[PDB]
RNA sequence: GCUAGUUGGUGGGGUAAUGGCCCACCAAGGCGACGACGGGUAGCCGGUCUGAGAGGAUGGCCGGCCACAGGGGCACUGAG
RNA sequence: GAGGAAGAAGCCCUUCGGGGUGUAAACUCCUGAACCCGGGACGAAACCCCCGACGAGGGGACUGACGGUACCGGGGUAAUAGCGCCGGCCAACUCCGUGCCAGCAGCCGCGGUAAUACGGAGGGCGCGAGCGUUACCCGGAUUCACUGGGCGUAAAGGGCGUGUAGGCGGCCUGGGGCGUCCCAUGUGAAAGACCACGGCUCAACCGUGGGGGAGCGUGGGAUACGCUCAGGCUAGACGG
RNA sequence: UUCA
RNA sequence: GGGAUUGAAAAUCCC
């Protein structure tokens, strides 16, 4: 059904006295490769546990994307906080040629060919939210239809 | 003096040449007037000698000379042929 | 010089048995039968899981070290097969079908692929009726390969074109075994094929 | 700034400095030695590192690192430098190449034997 | 075609000789706005003819002096020194930029 | 003084649509009535209107948006999501018909002005000709 | 800020030929911030490398043009 | 090349039971680069000579540096492997030595005794007649941003005016067509690059054909926008 | 005082 | 050079 590929896992850590005490925060990505995403941020006191609250998280917080044969129906530029994503559809053959993370995103909505770019701030987790708004955004020739229809 | 020579294309051991208009003192690979044919000496494609008769016998109605291996091809190609 | 060392080692490596022996490879021997691990003093310790480099790299050295043929050779191919029309992927497979070394192998005349390429340099096979021993050759569509018209008494020979006697052959291929020739009829499909590699992660390793 | 301005000033090209001045940019550059010396490192760093002030043919008297386990430079070798910062000696840009001139390679070295200049050893 | 250009005469200071402004408009290279940038040819005028304020179209010309290889071709349109004007004051600023200043 | 008064008004038209206004005018000109046509046709706005705001004649521009959304944040889809000057004094852009832009793959537009009027970038190469690129529009 | 053969005119000289190219005499003009003048560097190009492109870098080999034959000057001969 | 042990010795490691180098090697069988023998090129048909008219046309003779080379046929021996890496980026780990030393280091950083980072070894990763190194160019670098950046506190709004040049310019109509757009046409040397077929056994290399915008020149055309000339207007500005 |  | 002290140094102390 839904398959799952970790972003990214780091440790964090924070000032008592006595030392530091850490925490793991964990992206994990959601998809079933028939166009259906879902981005997940879990932070628990243990990685495990980051990763599972991370995917559970994900599983509820899922996008919809507009496949058309592989590809984006069109391109899209995204701004998420300082991080900018580029999102360009591409012929068949051409793959996905994206960084790690939107690239996992794409992968698992399902997207085969698609021409991307990161630009401003390349923060794992602001370019990865960038990405799922991105998909997000994405319109399909059907639904400018019933928005200009009227 | 213009000429149509031979000009020397293709690589080491695989001549080909260009049947060529051009002035006499043009480098023999030099830029040239005018392509009017092309040259395999050793004839490893059944197309191993063309000639534009057509514009072959133009030069010469304006005095192009050719030289003796050129002549002998253009022949061949029956550029000078009456009959 | 391809390779030339021990080879039931790298199939060890990929996990996953490469045939660079042929019919040894296929009797409980080759090594991946009983010993799959990597190889070195350190094979059966946990894997770490790998990053998404070292994924699409061991993909690539699967799919190479299959044909048993160089980087240098492998990667001109890529290129060659981006630049094509179509899609990259499928056409880069169909390309490492065509080489000769390797045909002759997919028709039986020789057991293992580093078998056929000997075979070949020993002027043994034969394109459309004149000898060639360039193992890298390109054989196109509607091209005999047959047996050395010299070499069909030898010894090598009767045994692998004998055990070919009765023993359906690649789709896009299509053996006589009488007059040892065959004939290359199409180049393959992604579907023809059956490799053990996902050609996509192979494309993903020169993106980079 | 506005296009007006662009047209009015256009922007300004990135120009590249070298940090090998061997001059000619030359892949490598020969030179004699001045004087061979030790030189101890930066924090957090402690030794006696080897370095070389070289008599340039660029007509330069630079400082160079001297690689290896031990070396047989004194004050008249005649040297080729390569081009190469230490990290932890400030002014140290470039390394003299072992293997050539009066530079002999690193006996016994057996790894990484291609720099340190060393011959392929036997094996009986 | 010997080329022909059109401009305002800015000058008649020189004997058979005129000065003739000539702007020129075009997209930038790289910026693309629309700049406008502009030369002074100087036209044979054998009669004395033409004067300032004169818009005329210059032609092409086998040479005449260092210097000089065009002739006017003819009038446009007579007087107008709003453009001698706008020429005359831009060289005016001139006078001030160097060591010195110049109230604008 | 307006600067530029088509920008303006792509700007009224921008601004008015993002706190969800029912019409909102512009000081009218029969250029900007010729983008609207188009506007309108292609349905990015309910349509438009001549009026008089106070003596001097302006143009009612009708907005129109989505359908109420779900779950917090119930604001509808803009039809007009997007829309920027594209040409502008002290830089204008000019396309041969061989140069036109295909807006969003045809899931948007583009408003250039020609010898032949005012034309969207189908429209412009359905008549082979190219023209100041007035902006874009999806 | 630059310029007096400097800018232009008339008449000559000169050349295959236009021309301050050179000379005599007369005008007082010519260029410049859209960078004159000055300093630095440099043969230019077809093309080459790189880059998604726009760009950036470059000018070996081969082809085109130019310039030069120890440095400077000069004519003679000749279709040149 | 194929076959070849629950797997020689040696070396490395070990919770000593064992693991690794490793089917790798021995060894069997097979093919036979090299090398020996024989045959041997294409590139060369003109100029010239005869017939014919010193023409067009049949005829004829001479001529190969490369080279006894290429290629062909026969015979025929298992016949060079190195180099750089293994802390992260970055594919690849373990023992000993050494103890802020000796040294490594592209950046971040390793070494003051139990170092996956130094030196060695055994393993392993990557390439392979090559592998590393240094130097230089473009990239990543939207890090001079036209495409494609910025300036409250991170470099970064001029101390404030006044105003010259310049840049920019409300609403309506008309003339002209400078910018802009559209046809047509001339240029755009070859080569290179792209595509397709071809010749050397393949390829590198090479040949033939095909496409070629752009940039300029020319001729004709359009007039929405920008420009310009005319006239008009009050909503900007300025007056009372 | 210096590295950690 | 060595020992004391130190995680090891510097400093200090002792031969
Ligand atoms: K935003
Ligand atoms: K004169
Ligand atoms: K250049
Ligand atoms: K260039
Ligand atoms: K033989
Ligand atoms: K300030
Ligand atoms: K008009
Ligand atoms: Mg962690
Ligand atoms: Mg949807
Ligand atoms: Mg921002
Ligand atoms: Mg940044
Ligand atoms: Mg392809
Ligand atoms: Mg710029
Ligand atoms: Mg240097
Ligand atoms: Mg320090
Ligand atoms: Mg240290
Ligand atoms: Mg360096
Ligand atoms: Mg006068
Ligand atoms: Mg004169
Ligand atoms: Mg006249
Ligand atoms: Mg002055
Ligand atoms: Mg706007
Ligand atoms: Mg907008
Ligand atoms: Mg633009
Ligand atoms: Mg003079
Ligand atoms: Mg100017
Ligand atoms: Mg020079
Ligand atoms: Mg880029
Ligand atoms: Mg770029
Ligand atoms: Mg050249
Ligand atoms: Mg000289
Ligand atoms: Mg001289
Ligand atoms: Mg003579
Ligand atoms: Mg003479
Ligand atoms: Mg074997
Ligand atoms: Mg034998
Ligand atoms: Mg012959
Ligand atoms: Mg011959
Ligand atoms: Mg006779
Ligand atoms: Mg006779
Ligand atoms: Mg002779
Ligand atoms: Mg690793
Ligand atoms: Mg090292
Ligand atoms: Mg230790
Ligand atoms: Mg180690
Ligand atoms: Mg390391
Ligand atoms: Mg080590
Ligand atoms: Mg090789
Ligand atoms: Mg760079
Ligand atoms: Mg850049
Ligand atoms: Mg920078
Ligand atoms: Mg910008
Ligand atoms: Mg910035
Ligand atoms: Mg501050
Ligand atoms: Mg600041
Ligand atoms: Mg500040
Ligand atoms: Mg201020
Ligand atoms: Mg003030
Ligand atoms: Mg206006
Ligand atoms: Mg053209
Ligand atoms: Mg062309
Ligand atoms: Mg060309
Ligand atoms: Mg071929
Ligand atoms: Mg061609
Ligand atoms: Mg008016
Ligand atoms: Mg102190
Ligand atoms: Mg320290
Ligand atoms: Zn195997």
């Amino acid at each position: 059904d839904f398959e799952e590929k970790m972003i990214l896992i780091r440790r964090t850590a924070r000032m008592q006295a006595g030392g530091r005490r850490f925490r793991f925060g964990a992206l994990v990505v959601v998809g079933d490769r028939q166009g259906r995403v879902g981005l997940g941020f879990g932070k628990a006191p243990e990685v495990p546990l980051a990763v599972q609250k991370a995917g559970y998280y994900a599983r509820r917080n899922m996008v919809e994307v507009p496949l058309q044969n592989g590809t984006i129906p069109h391109e899209i530029e995204v701004e998420f906080g300082a991080s900018k994503i580029v999102l360009k559809p591409a012929a068949p053959g051409t793959g996905v040629i994206a960084g790690a993370v939107p690239r996992a995103i794409l992968e698992l909505a399902g997207v085969t060919d698609i021409l991307t770019k990161e630009l401003g701030s390349r923060n794992p987790i602001n370019i990865a939210y960038a990405t799922m708004e991105a998909l997000r955004q994405l319109r399909t020739k059907a639904d400018v239809e019933r928005l200009r229809k009227g | 003096m213009v000429k149509i020579r031979l000009a020397r294309f293709g690589s080491k051991h695989n001549p080909h040449y260009r049947i060529v208009v051009t002035d006499a003192r043009r480098k023999r690979d030099g830029k040239y007037i005018e392509k009017i044919g092309y040259y395999d000496p050793r004839k490893t494609t059944p197309d191993w000698l063309k000639v534009d008769v057509e514009r072959a016998r133009y030069w010469l109605s304006v005095g192009a000379q050719p030289t003796d291996t050129a002549r002998r091809l253009l022949r061949q190609a029956g550029v000078f042929r009456q009959e | 010089g391809r390779y030339i060392g021990p080879v039931c080692r790298l199939c060890r490596r990929e996990g996953v048995k490469l045939y660079l022996k042929g019919e040894r490879c296929y009797s409980p021997k080759c090594a991946m039968e009983r010993r799959p691990y990597p190889p070195g003093q350190h094979g059966q310790k946990r894997a770490r899981r790998p990053s998404d480099y070292a994924v699409r790299l061991r993909e690539k050295q699967k799919l190479r070290r299959i044909y048993g043929i160089s980087e240098r050779q492998f990667r001109n191919l890529f290129e060659e097969a981006s630049k094509k029309k179509g899609v990259t992927g499928s056409v880069f497979l169909g390309l490492l079908e065509s080489r000769l070394d390797n045909v002759v192998y997919r028709l039986g005349f020789a057991v293992s692929r580093r078998q056929a390429r000997q075979l070949v340099r020993h002027g043994h096979i034969t394109v459309n009726g004149r000898r060639v021993d360039l193992p890298s050759y390109r054989v196109r569509p509607g091209d005999e390969i047959a047996v050395a018209e010299k070499s069909r008494n030898l010894e090598l020979i009767r045994q692998n074109l004998e055990a070919m006697k009765g023993r359906k052959v690649g789709p896009w291929l299509s053996l006589d075994v009488e007059g040892m020739k065959g004939k290359f009829l199409r180049l393959p499909d992604r579907e023809d094929l059956a490799l053990p590699v996902n050609e996509q992660l192979v494309i993903e390793f020169y993106s980079r | 700034p506005t296009i007006n301005q662009l047209v009015r000033k256009g922007r300004e090209k990135v120009r590249k400095k070298s940090k090998v001045p061997a001059l000619k940019g030359a892949p490598f550059r020969r030179g004699v030695c001045t004087v061979v010396r030790t030189v101890t490192p930066k924090k957090p760093n402690s030794a006696l590192r080897k370095v070389a002030k070289v008599r340039l043919t660029s007509g330069y008297e630079v400082t160079a690192y001297i690689p290896g386990e031990g070396h047989n430079l004194q004050e008249h070798s005649v040297v080729l430098i390569r081009g190469g910062r230490v990290k932890d000696l400030p002014g140290v840009r470039y390394h003299i190449v072992r293997g050539v001139y009066d530079a002999a390679g690193v006996k016994d070295r057996k790894k990484s034997r291609s720099k340190y200049g060393t011959k392929k050893p036997k094996e009986a | 075609p010997k080329k022909v250009l059109t401009g305002v005469v800015v000058s008649d200071k020189m004997q058979k000789t005129v000065t003739v402004l000539v702007e020129r408009q075009f997209p930038h290279p790289l910026y693309g706005k629309v700049i406008k940038r502009s030369k002074k040819y100087l036209a044979h005028d054998p009669e004395e003819k033409y004067k300032l304020g004169d818009v005329v179209e210059i032609i092409e010309s086998r040479p005449i002096s260092k210097r000089k290889r065009f002739r006017v071709l003819r009038l446009v349109e007579s007087g107008r020194m709003d453009l001698v004007e706008k020429y005359l004051i831009r060289r005016q600023n001139y006078q001030s930029l160097s060591k010195r200043g110049g109230k604008a | 003084m307006l600067t530029d008064p088509i920008a303006d008004m792509l700007t009224r038209i921008r601004n008015a649509t993002r706190v969800y206004k029912e019409s909102t005018d512009v000081p009218a000109s029969r250029f900007k009535e010729e983008i609207l046509r188009i506007l309108a046709r292609e349905g990015f706005i309910k349509g438009y209107e001549r009026v008089d705001v106070d003596g001097k004649p302006y143009l009612r521009v009708y907005l129109k948006y989505g359908p109420r959304r779900q779950g917090p944040d119930p604001r509808p889809e803009q039809v007009i999501h997007h829309i920027r000057r594209i040409s502008k004094p002290g830089r204008r852009v000019y396309v041969g018909v061989k140069e036109i832009p295909r807006v969003r793959r045809g899931l948007g537009i583009a408003i250039l002005s020609t010898s032949k009027g005012v034309l969207t970038d189908r429209e412009a190469r359905k008549l082979g000709v190219g023209g100041e690129l007035i902006c874009e529009v999806w």
